[PDB]
């Protein structure tokens, strides 16, 4: 971790690491391990991520990570289309921010 | 020395009593040739206003000319409000450009007025915005002229220069451009220099290809570039640190533009020779081309000429440009150029890259002596003289002294702390290079002490925790950010700690996040780390290193590859060692499965010997045994040694921490006799004969031969003896040269060069029989020793034995609390400024001046304090040396009342409190 | 001119012999004009990172 | 005297002072130990065995 430049595939092993065991809301803690060691984001960061915040109820989470997809203008996998629809119909964030 | 003025006006009112205080020499001479008692070797001031001339005379020779540059440019930049007029119109003129039109031109507010044109411009030679037409295009050459005068210009074709000039040196390239579209569409023609007040921004900014655009669209509009076009354009080329394309420029506007140079050309020249690493001889050429400045242009070296030249002359740590350089200044200030901040700092920048510490506190407090202010730089560079002295240590000398340069080390790093200290209490705006050259400082301690001192842990764990500390939170301290220099300090630390990928990890963070460009010493860093380090590749990497320093333009230097072959011929022992280690392994693996598969078992049984014995052949018949050696000879007891101890695969489990085997260290080694039986007479290191620190025997062994001949004797034969016959080889030549060799030695000890031997059995059964007496009833090993014993017969005790040396102590002078003895050994006096010593030795009316500080000051207010009479002087000096050689004694007869009445009157002002 | 690329044969050396040329003029440019080439990521960077 | 670079010179004032009133021991307990102990060698014997 400290002496090597790990990179964001070496940070997506362990967010399937930790939403093997159901650690969800643990795995949103590499995103923001990896967001701290300037590493930048992958379309298949935002798919695990996205996908983390569906059994933790991160809506605050997922906020900043779709705002950050639109920013960096990434294509969007079809599993993290389902997850921020499914975020959408709890939280209705992206109907009063109009976000789609 | 580093005296404070406030102390060297002290030390001069000490040094002449009451006299300083009375008439000068002047007055003497005077008083003298009034009265009549005046001798004949004297010379009398028979005339005041002559003697005025000759010394006004002699004072002209060094008087120095006005170098102050009354700009236009800068005037117009302090000027707030006529930069906020003109940067109001060239938005206006930016965006909406007005109407070359006739009348009814009053249809817009964005020009309105204030209080057969172009034929007319064509037929008179007047310019387009010199004829009024109430246009908008002539409302906004009224405004224009209007907001010009009121900034001291004259709205001309030198006027607008100035304005645009001013306006590029502040950003704004649209705005300037903008105005000078304006200018050139209404008749004010576009000059060479308006293309130069143009290209000024560019230069500033540092972008090559819009400066190269100017220059060819003025070569588009028929315009021939003159001098001060290409000066912009080497300011480009310098300020986007292309520094030999400057030198390109020169060489071509001497080939093709046929423009003699002025001496600005070869001030830039030389400021981009100051940081050219483009070749190898940038030094040469600087001192080839500032003597073809003066000898064959005949041009006449400035400040600006000196400046750049001793910038330059300030990087060489050789003793001749070193040498260049001072005798450089010493020009500068002889020819009417007193010395600046700038001169101080190249000299400070001359003294630090050898080491001297002494020259740089020299000129910091000379510098402080004529009422120069010490900047950020000067202690910057003082540190950066600290982290050269510790890099030029003697340390072989302190290894045969057997001292340890640690409190060396730790009083470097408190005086730079203390500089450290120094610089957050006068307020002053912390910068980047100070923090770095305290990074520096810590990470150049840290390999130093892992260098010399490595079984000190404990000593690069506290040099380790403060580079940590600076380099993780004083940078976010002072809310500076990370550059290259703050990078290198720090990778070359990691690299020097075998933490590859540590090192590899910040120099690509360096390279792709910050998007910094490294180096070249932080690219020879990551060169030797990879040659250093003995693991498969290294060399391939430092390979791919030396790829990305060939094209990406980083100088490739001899040096760099004659250290590259030696520091890998080096690295080879590493590389065995770990090459072998896996045959260690190997064989370790081997040995484990063998000794359980039982082969070794089956292999003990010795049935070949049984069957054929050692007395029978194959055949039968009796063949010739040699004869058994006795159990009682080394080479019986070393069989023996070797069939009856433990194996070579069972000494060690595992491996060392970095792919070497076990057995380097004296622990592992010490552990590894245990396990065959052998308890090791050298433990550690300290019980090592060590043959480099002798002096004599080499000495011996060069010239005459060796001197022991039956060192390396097998059976008798390779002895070197001289002969038995005489002669030049018999034994008496030989002796005879071995004493002169040691009669040279002793006369080193004589000079002292040497240090002074011990009492030796020959020396002492030789000497006096009382000296013998002496000797044995004292235990003396040295004749120092001896020299004590005499010299301090009340040190030694009961029964004639010598005590140690811990159980003397001196008396101790008083005349060692002086305010001048006690700045000598402040190690921080000279970095202090004179307001902060002033305050720390009395902080009352006596050292306060009321704004300039000076020696001659302090001398004019005591002298005027003596005279009213608020200040009580004695009278003669209280401060005796260099007369009689019992002066110390009557310096101290002299001071004994006033330190006396200084210790105990502050007692005496506490009674009187009444506690 | 320094007196060991004179007499010795190191091949930097042959950087002494020509005259001073600027590091963006025999270096290729990019998409904007004169670049330096340590200003592009793919010079300074070694190959093997 | 309350100055931050004399801590050193006060250490070795303190030494001095220490040494010379060690030596002053010293120099009595040898004079008490020359002028009067060598009449314990003449010592009674009626002294030395009570």
């Amino acid at each position: 971790s400290g002496k090597l430049k790990l990179d964001s595939i070496c940070y997506l092993a362990l967010i399937k690491a930790k939403m093997s065991r159901g650690g969800y809301a643990e795995a949103l803690a590499v995103g923001r391990e990896q967001d701290a060691d300037g590493v930048p984001f992958l379309p298949h960061t935002y798919t695990h991520l996205l996908e983390a915040a569906e059994v933790a109820d991160d809506g605050e989470m997922a906020l900043e990570l779709a705002r950050r997809m639109s920013s960096e203008q990434w294509p969007v996998s079809d599993r993290g289309r389902e997850a921020l629809k499914k975020l959408s119909t709890r939280h209705h964030w992206e109907e009063v921010a109009e976000y789609k | 020395k580093a005296l404070s003025p406030y102390a060297q006006a002290l030390r001069h009112v000490a040094l002449r009593g009451a006299t300083a205080f009375g008439p000068g020499a002047k007055e003497m001479e005077l008083d003298m040739l009034r009265k009549g008692t005046l001798p004949a070797d004297y010379r009398p001031p028979v005339q005041g206003r002559w003697d005025d001339t000759i010394e006004r005379w002699a004072y002209a020779w060094q008087f120095p000319a006005e170098e102050e540059q009354d700009d236009i440019t800068k005037s117009v930049e302090r000027n707030a409000s006529g930069m906020q007029a003109l940067l109001e119109i060239g938005n206006k003129l930016l965006r909406s450009p007005p109407s070359p039109e006739p009348l009814s031109g009053k249809a817009s507010k964005l020009y309105p007025p204030v209080g057969r044109a172009e034929e007319l411009s064509a037929k008179y030679n007047v310019p387009m915005a010199y004829i009024d037409d109430s246009s908008e295009a002539s409302n906004a050459s009224k405004s224009l002229a209007l907001v010009m005068e009121d900034v001291g210009l004259e709205f001309t074709e030198d006027g607008l220069t100035v304005v645009i000039s001013a306006l590029s040196r502040q950003g704004y390239g649209t705005i300037g451009r903008a105005i000078f579209d304006f200018a050139s569409a209404m008749g004010l023609g576009p000059s060479a220099e308006m293309y130069r007040a143009l290209m000024k921004y560019a230069s500033r900014r540092g972008d090559v290809n819009e400066s190269m655009a100017l220059i060819e669209e003025m070569k588009g509009n028929g315009i021939t570039p003159r001098i001060g076009n290409w000066h912009e354009l080497m300011y480009t080329f310098y300020k986007a640190k292309d520094y030999p394309a400057v030198s390109q420029i020169v060489d071509n506007m001497k080939m093709y533009a046929n423009i003699e140079p002025n001496e600005v050309t070869f001030v830039l020249q030389l400021k981009a020779l100051a940081k050219d690493n483009s070749q190898l001889n940038s030094l040469p050429e600087a001192i080839q081309l500032f003597d073809q400045m003066e000898n064959v242009y005949g041009f006449i070296a400035s400040r600006p000429h000196y400046d750049a030249m001793m910038f330059h002359l300030s990087q060489s740590p050789r003793p001749e440009m070193r040498l260049r350089c001072e005798e450089l200044a010493h020009k500068m200030e002889l020819m009417g150029i007193v010395w600046n901040a700038n001169t101080y700092l190249n000299l400070i920048r001359s003294a630090q890259v050898v080491g001297d510490v002494a020259a740089v506190e020299k000129y910091l407090s000379r510098m402080r002596e004529e009422g120069i202010p010490a900047s950020i730089g000067h202690l910057t560079w003082a540190v950066q003289a600290h982290v050269q002295s510790m890099i030029r240590i003697d340390y072989d000398a302190l290894k045969e002294k057997d001292e340890s340069p640690l409190p060396t080390w730790l009083e470097h790093l408190e005086t730079c702390f203390g500089i450290y200290e120094l610089v957050v209490r006068r307020g002053w705006v912390m910068q980047l290079p100070f923090v770095n050259a305290l990074l520096r400082l810590t990470c150049q301690a840290t390999i130093l002490s892992m260098e010399r001192t490595p079984d000190e842990a404990e000593t690069i764990g506290r040099f380790e925790e403060q580079a940590n500390k600076i380099w993780n939170h004083t940078f976010d301290e002072w809310q500076l950010q990370k550059d290259v220099y703050s990078y290198e300090c720090y990778i070359a630390l990691l690299a020097h700690q075998q933490r590859i990928d540590e090192a590899e990890k910040l120099f690509q963070e360096m390279i792709l996040k910050k998007d910094l460009s490294p180096s070249r010493r932080t690219y020879h860093c990551m060169i030797f780390m990879h040659l250093s380090s003995g693991e498969e590749g290294g060399t391939a990497r430092a390979l791919r290193y030396l790829e990305a320093m060939e094209r990406a333009g980083i100088q490739v230097r001899p040096s760099l590859l004659k250290k590259i072959v030696r520091v890998n011929n080096a690295a080879g022992y590493k590389r065995d060692m770990k090459r072998r280690a896996r045959r260690i392994m190997q064989a370790r693996e081997e040995y484990l499965a063998r000794k359980e598969e039982g082969v070794s078992f089956g292999e003990g049984g010795k049935e070949g010997a049984s069957n054929q014995r050692a007395d029978v052949d194959a055949e039968g018949n009796s063949i010739l045994e040699p004869l058994a050696v006795s159990p009682t000879s080394t080479l019986a007891w070393w069989e023996k040694w070797k069939r009856e101890t433990v194996s070579k695969h069972e000494l060690f489990t595992e491996e060392g921490a970095d792919g070497t085997p076990k057995g380097e260290t004296f622990e592992e080694k010490n552990e590894a006799l245990r396990m065959m039986g052998i308890t090791s007479s050298f433990q550690t290191k300290d019980l090592v004969p060590q043959p480099d620190r002798q002096k004599l025997l080499p000495l011996i062994r060069r010239e005459e031969g060796e001197i022991a001949g039956s060192l390396w004797a097998m059976d008798g034969g390779e002895l070197s003896y001289p002969k038995d016959g005489g002669g030049p080889q018999g034994w008496g030549v030989r002796l005879w040269r071995e004493r002169q060799l040691v009669k040279r030695e002793y006369q080193k000890v004589l000079d002292g060069y040497r240090p002074v031997p011990q009492l030796s059995t020959l020396g002492n059964s030789v000497r006096t029989a009382g000296d013998q007496l002496d000797i044995e009833r004292s235990g003396a090993q040295t004749p120092g020793e001896l020299s004590d014993y005499r010299n301090f017969p009340d040190n030694r005790f009961d029964g004639g034995q010598l005590k140690p040396e811990s159980e003397a102590a001196p008396a101790v002078p008083f005349s060692a609390e002086l305010v001048w003895q006690g700045e000598a050994n402040d190690k921080l006096s000279p970095y202090k400024s004179d307001e902060e010593i002033a305050l720390e030795n009395d902080n009352t009316f006596f050292s306060s001046l009321s704004t300039r500080r000076s020696k001659f000051d302090y001398l004019e207010k005591w002298r005027d304090m003596y005279r009213h009479g608020t200040l009580e002087v004695p009278e003669g000096p209280t401060l005796n040396f260099g007369r009689t050689p019992d002066d110390h004694k009557e310096t101290m007869a002299a001071l004994v009342r006033g330190w006396y009445q200084r210790n105990r009157k502050e007692p005496a002002s506490e009674e009187e409190l009444k506690r | 001119k320094v007196p060991h690329s004179l007499i010795y044969n190191i091949y930097p050396y042959l950087e002494e012999i020509r005259r001073r040329k600027g590091m963006m003029a025999m270096h290729p440019p990019g998409k904007d004009g004169l670049l330096m080439p340590d200003r592009v990521v793919d010079n300074r960077l070694p190959d093997h990172l | 005297p309350k100055d931050k670079r004399l801590e050193s010179l006060h250490e070795k004032r303190l030494r001095y002072l220490a040494h010379m009133q060690m030596e002053r021991q010293i120099r009595c307990v040898r004079e008490n130990a020359k002028l009067f102990d060598g009449v314990e060698n003449m010592p009674e014997a009626a002294q030395c065995r009570e």
